[PDB]
């Protein structure tokens, strides 16, 4: 997180830190759903370009956490997954469109204070919150400016920017399953995800029943704070009915 | 059922330090 | 994913022409101080991706 700052104990205890098992480290942000499903970015966990091709044996997810990397006794929680299920029409080799994957705990986590389920948008939440202008929260332990690290996990609120802008900034070709956040270069205010929030959720608080949402996934951007550049983020909303149906079939 | 509540702030009707930027920004 | 500046000729997904991806099909041929870079058809081959951690109990690794 680029411009951001320490998140408050609690703030955000959805937050997952996606990790490997050998060598431990740091692989990417997700979140917590429910009891026993996470959810992050495909490009967490298949990109053949990199040669990445994880399977549930390879990564744990921890939960709970505020320290980037102490391990938090009894008060993280690291799970291990049942299974992993990418979006099938997820396209790597283009544009990272329907960047987006679910990950199955072995078993159902114990809510506490630091762990609690974020919720997901229907149709009402959507249209009213994703609207230019209006402030989202990401929250991630990635890289603190793009050429670093921070002890404990980040915050920043960035703005919804207009589908128009979002595409005159690139030519990368952006489709209707993405949305792009951040400050404008006249705005005075600045901030991004970066390296290691991938995955990590992008968050709007509902002004009619006080609950927080998860309205994008970080996704991918072209450098980490650069004028005139915004970060992607996968559309949740829209790819909502596979979320439900891996649940429902899986689940 | 309470998704998206936090117990270290919704929960006991408390608010984070920045969490009223966000609502500012829906008007 | 974040893309960021080529560091050596012939790769690809790298920022290459400014803050532009050079993206699958292209390579990026950096230039020498004061040159710019050109992002041009070719077999590039991706910048490699870029702690410190507490270990953690055994269990939990098999
Ligand atoms: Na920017
Ligand atoms: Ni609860």
């Amino acid at each position: 997180i680029v411009e951001g700052s320490d998140a408050e104990i609690g703030m955000s205890p959805w937050q997952v830190m996606l990790f490997r098992k050998s060598p431990q480290e740091l692989l990417c942000g997700a979140s917590l759903i429910s009891d026993r499903w996470v959810l992050t970015a495909a490009h967490c966990l298949l990109y053949p370009p990199w040669d990445k091709n994880f399977t549930e044996n390879d990564l744990l997810v921890r939960i709970g956490k505020h320290s980037r990397t102490r391990y938090e006794r009894n008060i993280e929680k690291i799970s291990m997954l049942e299974k992993i299920y990418i979006h099938p029409r997820y396209n790597w080799r283009e544009n990272l469109d329907r960047d987006i994957a679910l990950m199955k705990l072995k078993k159902p986590v114990a809510f506490s204070d630091y762990i609690h389920p974020v919720c997901l948008p229907d149709r009402e939440t959507a249209a009213s919150l994703l609207q230019a202008g209006y402030k989202g929260r990401v929250t991630g332990w990635g890289n603190l400016k793009e050429t670093g690290q921070p002890s404990v996990l980040q915050v920043v609120n960035l703005p919804i920017v207009e589908r128009p802008v979002c595409k005159d900034s690139t030519r990368i070709r952006i489709t209707d399953n993405m949305f792009c956040a951040g400050y404008k270069p006249d705005e005075g205010k600045r901030g991004d995800a970066c390296e290691g929030d991938s995955g990590g959720p992008f968050v709007m608080k509902s002004p009619f029943n006080n609950r927080w949402y998860q309205m994008g996934i970080v996704s991918w951007g072209e450098g980490c704070d650069r004028d005139g550049k915004y970060g992607f983020y996968t559309h949740v909303f829209r790819l909502k009915k596979w979320i439900q149906k891996v649940i429902d079939q899986f689940g | 059922a309470d998704c998206g509540l936090r117990p270290l702030f919704e929960k006991k009707s408390l608010e984070d330090k920045t969490e009223r930027e966000l609502l500012e920004s829906y008007i | 994913l974040t893309y960021t500046d080529c560091t050596e000729s012939g790769q690809n997904l790298c920022l290459c022409e400014g803050s532009n991806v050079c993206g699958q099909g292209n390579k990026c041929i950096l230039g020498s101080d004061g040159e710019k870079n050109q992002c041009v058809t070719g077999e590039g081959t991706p910048k490699p991706q870029s702690g410190d951690f507490e270990e953690i109990p055994e269990e939990y690794l098999q």
